[PDB]
RNA sequence: GUUACGGCGGUCCAUAGCGGCAGGGAAACGCCCGGUCCCAUCCCGAACCCGGAAGCUAAGCCUGCCAGCGCCGAUGAUACUACCCAUCCGGGUGGAAAAGUAGGACACCGCCGAACAC
RNA sequence: UUGCCUCCUAAAAUGUAACGGAGGCGCCCAAAGGUUCCCUCAACCUGGACGGCAAUCAGGUGUUGAGUGUAAGUGCACAA
RNA sequence: UUUCUUGCCGGAGGUAGAGCUACUGGAUGGCCGAUGGGCCCCACAGGGUUACUGACGUCAGCCAAACUCCGAAUGCCGGU
């Protein structure tokens, strides 16, 4: 299941620094860096609005097609430095990638469906590491809860993992734990 | 092997009660022992 | 209504006394310290209270020798 | 005192050369040690006064 | 009340209350949380009131994580006394809060009730906070 | 496969010897004018080097594997005295009569003492 | 000069470590055999010390390959900061981390000796 | 409370105040001083009659978490 | 001119910040699961069942004037 890369435009940062980054961030642009086996850390401003839009559409983990001054590159979002408060993305890290390339990544895990009513489902690890190709990276994968029995644990090793993707996390990492819903005489008994 | 601090040690002749002869060395000042129950006498040793 | 503390001792003025590239006489003490934070280096001796001093004239210079910060005296050329 | 001041004198010239301390509880007898005598010129026994 | 079993030193200086929360700025245990916006001293009184507020509002089943601990003591010298004679005896406990730190976190099925319990807690705190969700 | 579990006496001998050598080395060293006479010793041979620690170089050396030394029908002390006189002659040729003795982490005595006293009488003052 | 060699060293002493898999015994390095002699055990010829060459690559030693653990580690951003603007907010110019990422690394350099055509 | 010593305050040289925050000292050891040589702990697992997690024995793992007369700090396994 | 300023060069720090599976303490929630808890067959042997309490460990998020695997800017010492 190939995911189509998203087409952004970028242009080489003329000069570097906190003043330059603050100014660029002020003009609705995100400073970022390309690296990888391209062996050239290349400093690129890109459109903040388009960056946020594509991150909304295809999560944190999505291939991009960068147009660097006409040259055409394939990139993959490695990290995003984001402000804790203003929540704007400050910086981005872009591994260079090509087809048929396995890469390690972290994919969010969103529990889906309703559970049995007497107990609450609670996730400890929201993200699971997987090894997968550049184009075949899943932006999210689901875990099944449909009327479980009494409280039991779920680990990464029993998830319906996609095709062409490989678990990296040790299979005994807990993801979602159904824990019995606290009674009336049990909910306010902890916390002091 | 110190000068004289260790106890006296000489070769000794050990004879079993059931007829076995042991040629050994011990601290016995005499150097002579006879034993009535030995490695060929006990029911556990020789199955008897 | 009273503080059960309020005592301290005199400051002993410890620390590095001659820094790198500084010309010293033979016998000048170079760093006062408690333990051996700086270990004696080449042509540098150590005193009774762990005071490092120079055993020859030259220029001070620090180094690291098998994970040990050391102080050495380097013979400057005679003009 | 239990660690009083004591003096050491050379036997062969009876000059008191050194003063030290020692524990009387642990060294009840006179302390004697081979010290250096400046006028005898050499090392001599020195005994407590 | 949340009180440390022992502190190595019982009379410290006032916690420096400047900067932005660098550590502890994400919601990880539950799905909704209360995330701070101002520097303050959140005492165990505030924390207990806020936790009881959340429990009263949801009242059925759901997990409340108090991922801040009041373990820093503020002292107070006895009343009617002049200045001097040394520092006082410690008599309340505090967490040092920076703008950015998620204070309380909640896990509960529905949305509106969870939000309302979180704002009920917020009203008991000496700061401005906001409700933050498990996703960017 | 038969995986061994213990430590061998070779390891303890080798590294304890090295530790003794280093403890010794904390206090002796070699210049150009007073070099260091370092010694190795095994069950078959004894080795000596004359070292200038300012460089990590060796000025003269000898062992009990040379033609003449293997030509001696005598005892290990005889090989030791031969090595001592040879290294003394080689040092004297190299232009040195003062040295410091690095006994190499072995206890001074036996064949090492024989070597050292042979060098002592042969012209090297230490 | 060649060396699946032996020593003595050096390096802001792990980019060198730990672990794993696969080899070697020319001389060497070892183990190994014994306690007649120097010397030795707070008892023990186990260690140390002295003599010997029956057996060995099983170790130690060294060689080659593995990045699993430990180690090293940018660029960029950020934190913090000097000075300066600035009516609180905040900003500009210089310096710039820690953590993390890309990755690196199964050390390198030197001087003597051994055997080998010499 | 008043002299001395150690740490934090003390803003990475030194120095720095308050009836600021914590403790020690007014000794001790004829070896616990000098030198020479030798060794490496604490803890943990396994195997052992008393003997129990725990006492001494043996095997292993163990680079410093033990110990350093005596407060604290700086040191020390190259060992102090 | 030794003074002072600016540029460059040679230094020693443990502050701001940060980090803590790098120590000393605090401290949130999970996970497995002891030892010690109770019970059955029935012995106080032994075995398993059970809100057990739940050592140790481990996952993730944190905190410190007297914590530090780390770690600046300035200032300071010298040279030029
Ligand atoms: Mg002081
Ligand atoms: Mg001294
Ligand atoms: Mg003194
Ligand atoms: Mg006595
Ligand atoms: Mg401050
Ligand atoms: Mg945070
Ligand atoms: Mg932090
Ligand atoms: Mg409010
Ligand atoms: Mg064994
Ligand atoms: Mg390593
Ligand atoms: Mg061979
Ligand atoms: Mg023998
Ligand atoms: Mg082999
Ligand atoms: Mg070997
Ligand atoms: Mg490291
Ligand atoms: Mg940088
Ligand atoms: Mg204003
Ligand atoms: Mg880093
Ligand atoms: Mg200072
Ligand atoms: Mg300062
Ligand atoms: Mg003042
Ligand atoms: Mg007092
Ligand atoms: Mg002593
Ligand atoms: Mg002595
Ligand atoms: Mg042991
Ligand atoms: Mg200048
Ligand atoms: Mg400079
Ligand atoms: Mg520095
Ligand atoms: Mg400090
Ligand atoms: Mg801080
Ligand atoms: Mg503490
Ligand atoms: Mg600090
Ligand atoms: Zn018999
Ligand atoms: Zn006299």
């Amino acid at each position: 299941t190939a995911n189509i890369p998203n087409k952004l435009t970028a242009n080489v940062r003329t000069r570097t620094g906190k003043g330059a980054s603050r100014q660029a961030r002020r003009d609705g642009k995100v400073p970022a860096v390309l690296y990888g086996h391209g062996t050239d850390p290349q400093h690129l401003e890109l459109n903040a609005r388009d960056f946020a839009a594509v991150l909304r559409s295809h999560g944190t983990n999505a291939i991009l097609t960068l147009d660097i001054e006409g040259t055409e590159q394939l990139a993959l979002t490695k990290a995003l430095d984001v402000h804790p408060i203003r929540r704007n993305i400050q910086h981005a890290d872009l591994l260079v990638v090509q087809r048929g390339e396995k890469v390690t990544v972290e994919v969010t895990v969103l529990v889906e469906g309703d559970a049995t009513p007497g107990t609450l489902v609670t996730q400890d690890a929201n993200t699971i590491e997987i090894e997968a190709e550049a184009l075949s990276i899943p932006e999210q994968l689901t875990v099944s809860v449909e009327g479980v029995e009494a409280g039991t644990q779920i680990t990464a090793g029993q998830i319906s993992l996609p095709e062409g993707v490989n678990l990296i996390s040790d299979p005994e990492l807990l993801v979602v734990n159904v824990v019995e819903a606290p009674s009336a005489e049990a909910l306010e008994e902890e916390g002091a | 092997m110190k000068t004289g601090i260790h106890p006296e040690y000489v070769d000794t002749t050990v004879q079993c009660g059931c007829g076995h002869s042991f040629t050994t060395r011990s601290t016995k000042q005499s150097g002579t022992i006879v034993v009535e129950v030995c490695s060929q006498c006990h029911p556990f040793y020789t199955g008897k | 209504s009273s503080s059960r503390n309020g005592r301290d001792s005199a400051a002993q003025r410890l620390g590095v006394k001659r820094f790198g590239g500084q010309v010293v006489k033979a016998g000048e003490i170079l760093v006062r310290q408690r333990g051996t934070h700086f270990h004696p280096g080449v042509n540098v001796g150590r005193g009774g209270d762990d005071t490092l001093f120079a055993l020859a004239p030259g220029a001070v210079e620090f180094g690291a020798k098998r994970g040990r910060k050391t102080v050495n005296i380097v013979p400057v050329a005679r003009p | 005192d239990v660690r009083p001041k004591i003096t050491l004198a050379c036997e062969v010239c009876k000059h008191r050369n050194y003063i030290t301390k020692k524990n009387r509880r642990n060294d009840p007898d006179r302390l004697e040690i081979k010290k250096f005598c400046p006028n005898c010129g050499t090392h001599q026994p020195h005994k407590e006064s | 009340m949340l009180i440390p079993r022992k502190v190595k030193h019982r009379k410290q200086h006032h916690p420096e209350q400047r900067g932005i929360a660098s550590g502890g700025t994400s919601v990880s245990f539950g799905d909704y949380g209360i995330q701070a916006l101002e520097h303050a001293y959140i005492t165990n009184r505030q924390i207990e009131s806020a936790r009881i507020a959340i429990n009263r509002h949801i009242k059925r089943g759901g997990k409340v994580w108090i991922n801040i601990f009041p373990d820093r003591p503020l002292t107070k010298k006895p009343a009617e006394t002049r200045m001097g004679s040394g520092k006082g005896s410690p008599e309340w406990w505090v967490a040092n809060v920076k703008p950015g730190r998620v204070l309380f976190e909640l896990s509960y099925p529905d949305e509106k009730t969870a939000r309302d319990a979180l704002t009920r807690a917020i009203h008991k705190l000496p700061i401005k906070a906001r409700i933050v969700t498990r996703e960017e | 496969a038969h995986k061994p579990v213990g430590q061998n006496i070779s390891e303890v001998r080798r590294n304890a010897r090295l530790r003794r050598h280093a403890r010794l080395r904390k206090k002796v060293a070699g210049t150009a004018e007073v070099p260091r006479l370092v010694v190795n010793r095994s069950a078959r041979h004894i080795h000596v080097q004359l070292v200038n620690d300012l460089n990590g170089t060796t000025l003269a050396a000898a062992s009990s594997i040379e033609a003449d030394v293997r030509a001696i029908d005598g005892d290990k002390k005889a090989h030791s005295v031969r090595v001592g006189q040879l290294i003394a002659e080689r040092a004297k040729a190299a232009g040195v009569e003062t040295v410091v003795f690095d006994r190499g982490g072995y206890t001074y005595g036996g064949r090492i003492a024989a070597l050292a006293d042979a060098a002592r009488e042969a012209g090297l003052k230490f």
